[PDB]
């Protein structure tokens, strides 16, 4: 757990059931009133932006969200493989996971993959691909 | 850049903020508004349920006695005495301490320019803050607009009948529902929307003058004999940065020492310590204080709105992170 | 018999001529082009100097956050001689000190203070620039100055840089002050007793005396004379009984202020009293390079006293301590 | 049992045994140096004023002196004796106490006796006594019956008695 007044970016957090990474955060004391935090937040499940009000004395539940660099098996039309070159195991992600990347993911490459609790959220596809023109 | 030695403004800057704070002086200088200088240091401190202060304690020559003291947490209460005293109008350039508070726009310890006005309404004074900003931020007459219109119109809801119903789904909509479902004070629910959802959508173009502000809020402040619902409190803001604060000034004893044991039965309720009332203000209130209109501004904020900066920390030789 | 306690300690009408009295301040330094700067009264560190005990307080931050102590600042030297380093150029400030254990006449636990710094000025320089405020601010005369040695001799008939510490003894038995002497074992600690009662009692009577060059010994943050290095780049003025600056061409090598503190220290420690951490940040500004400069810290509310015929801090303060 | 900055007019101390009354108390602290405490106190064994430093730090222990109303009774050559009109008890004063108060103390006389320690170490007549004449010519150098000296109007003649301000030592007027 974390205190609202130490969330600094990169961290990643627990919220009403979902994963959220910090942007930034601001200290927010208006005339007469209590102290906040107002932070602005990455959606993981969505990719989206989103702005949160805490009470300065407020915290929240750390999350596991970590990035293995897992390579690109091949995907199935509706799941794409990953697989640990050290561990051995794989992953599936599903078309909402790796999102409008599948463009980019050439069979066999390296690919940082954001899993949250061990399965797939996010693909980052490294970005220096060299592709056909069909 | 930042080696901790270095001072967190830069020479241009504090070059800037010395013609601002001349500017300042002349200001009332040419209104004929004294200046006067009361101690950071005192027996006594504040009620007021958010602030915490500072604590230090003095210990007289050769170790012979001990004294407890607070750091002033604005210049307010000696200010009061004085009017009783018979200052006339005073204005005032001091450095005020509050624990607790840093961030952005916040600093442990800030300049704060705060002045009263005998003779002076709410409007009266708002008028002349708003001359103030005119001539410093260099922009146009701010706009007012009451705390009642303020909701209305960027939230559509009054904060002067709607229920803790009604504004707990606003809370929602703003999605702050986190910290509002289980809030079960109103005025807590108001503020959290106020600050939230009207402050940043507030002076964009000019600063923007917001008064009434409910009765519950009022401080110090008077409650309007028009609409018992509101109090003659006002705040002025701009470019999403909070200003000042003032209030036409509350002068009956009796009900400004029942707002301060209030004070003392709401902290107990929340395990803050409480803070003894101090008498020396009360007693100067009893002797009777003229009608009169004060109002507190952040000058740190005001050179900060006016160079351009984008932190307090820049406006400022050494903010405490250096200090 | 006393007013009320709710009602300030000076008079309306002191209160009055004290900004009057502020404003021809920042005149004067308008005029010659010198910079206002507000620096910090909350600190991370303190001063060394062995005889100030400061006023300490507790930070606590927003929400869950370690504590922080913090010292409120006795003087505002060691963020100026920071800013000098920064490139600010002559600066002064008006600004509010504090120093536990000092109750009095004289002194309030917080007063005002008027610190002013000049690149490339050197000692004598400053105290003419000094001269022309008080003259300007009381009217009185043009100071006149007598070095620490002459001082002494003209009023004690001693040589301060010479005389032993049992010839000092006697002079103090001379004045009835052996009760604090006999004991007394630091030659600077005696020099000291006999130079505040008796050269500062005999002092700036009609006119501002400024005495300069203390012994090197009593250096202080000034540096020692390239000449004769017994004395110290310092200087003090005196008007009416009451000390009302102290200034010095500030030294400017980092490697010998360093030293200076711990030996403050050291001398603490002796004495029993608590030791405190160098602060870290003056260092570093002086190792990075301050100008050489002459800097000066005028008492305001003794100028202020003075000039109103006030005669107690007290008079000349909106709330003293038992009010505040 | 007192410390140096808490001295105050009035405040009895002991300085190398003798006693001494606080007049006034200045607190001085000059730049770079320590703190003091320059008072002014009343060498009470010798009616003396004088002034000394003390380091802030220094203590000084209390001193029992108190006054009190006596009523001078008689001398003998050895002691001059008053009596305690509340206890009905009697002290002895030795010249030196008496000091240079002698030539006025009158059988019955109220006197404020300065006691230290229980004993008297000074004594107060009244401000002003009646006293016969019992020597002069026909202003002019008269012999009172305590054998004081007092300048009198050329005009007065033994026999007569008059009152004298015991603190000037002059002739008021006749009674
Ligand atoms: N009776 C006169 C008005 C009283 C106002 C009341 N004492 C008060 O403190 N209002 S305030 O809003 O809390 O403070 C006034 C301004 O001080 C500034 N302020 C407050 N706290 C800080 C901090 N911590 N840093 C910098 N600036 C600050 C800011 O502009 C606020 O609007
Ligand atoms: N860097 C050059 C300046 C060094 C100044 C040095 N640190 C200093 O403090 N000198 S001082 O004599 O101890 O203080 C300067 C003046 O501040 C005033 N002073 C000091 N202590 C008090 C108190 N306690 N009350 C009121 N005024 C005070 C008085 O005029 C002193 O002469």
């Amino acid at each position: 757990t974390y205190y609202s007044n130490d969330f600094r970016a990169g961290l990643k957090i627990m919220l009403d059931g979902e994963p959220y990474a910090v942007e930034a955060s601001e200290f927010v004391k208006p005339g007469k009133g209590q102290a906040f935090a107002r932070v602005k937040l990455r959606r993981l499940l969505t990719g989206t932006r989103v702005e949160k009000t805490f009470k300065s004395t407020d915290s929240a539940e750390g999350a596991d969200v970590v990035d293995m660099n897992l390579t690109y098996l091949y995907n199935d039309g509706e799941f794409w493989h990953f697989m640990n070159n050290e561990t051995f195991e794989q992953l599936s992600a599903d078309a909402k996971a790796i999102g409008d990347n599948a463009k980019w993911l050439l069979d066999q490459a390296e690919c940082i993959v954001t899993l949250w609790n061990g399965q797939p959220i996010s693909v980052t596809p490294p970005n220096f691909v060299e592709l056909e023109i069909v | 850049e930042t080696a901790s030695w270095q001072p967190s403004a830069s020479i241009p800057n504090l070059l800037k903020r010395a013609a601002i704070m001349a500017e300042i002086r002349r200001f009332f200088a040419d209104r004929g508004v004294l200046e006067v200088e009361t101690p950071c240091m005192s027996q006594a401190t504040v009620t007021d349920i958010h602030l915490v202060p500072f604590e230090t304690r003095f210990v007289g020559p050769g170790h012979s006695q001990g004294m407890n003291l607070w750091l002033m947490t604005s210049p307010e209460y000696h200010m009061k005495r004085l009017l009783v005293a018979g200052c006339g109008p005073v204005f005032q350039l001091c450095r005020s301490f509050r624990n607790e508070e840093m961030g952005r726009y916040h600093n442990p310890e800030f300049t704060m320019l705060e002045w009263y006005r005998p003779h002076y309404d709410m409007y009266r004074l708002m008028n002349e803050v708003d001359d103030l900003l005119q001539q410093v931020l260099d922009c146009p007459a701010a706009e007012s607009l009451s705390y009642q219109q303020a909701f209305l119109r960027y939230l559509e809801i009054d904060p002067l009948s709607a229920d803790k119903t009604q504004l707990r789904e606003v809370a929602a909509k703003l999605d702050l529902s986190n910290v509002a479902d289980t809030e079960e004070d109103r005025d807590t629910l108001l503020q959290l929307l106020f600050t939230f959802g009207v402050e940043p959508n507030i002076g964009k173009e000019k600063p923007t003058f917001v008064y009434h502000f409910p009765a519950s809020q009022a401080s110090l402040a008077q409650i309007s004999t028009e609409d018992h619902r509101v109090a003659e409190r006002f705040e002025v803001y701009y470019k999403g940065i909070e200003l000042a604060n003032g209030f036409h000034e509350l002068t009956d004893a009796r009900e400004q020492q029942q707002r301060f044991e209030q004070d003392n039965r709401k902290r107990a309720a929340r395990g803050l310590p409480q803070h003894p009332i101090d008498q020396n203000l009360i007693e100067a209130l009893k002797v009777g204080m003229p009608d009169c209109s004060g109002v507190a501004l952040g000058v740190d904020r005001l050179v900060m709105l006016a160079l351009g900066a984008e932190t307090l920390a820049e406006v400022i030789a050494f903010s405490v992170d250096r200090a």
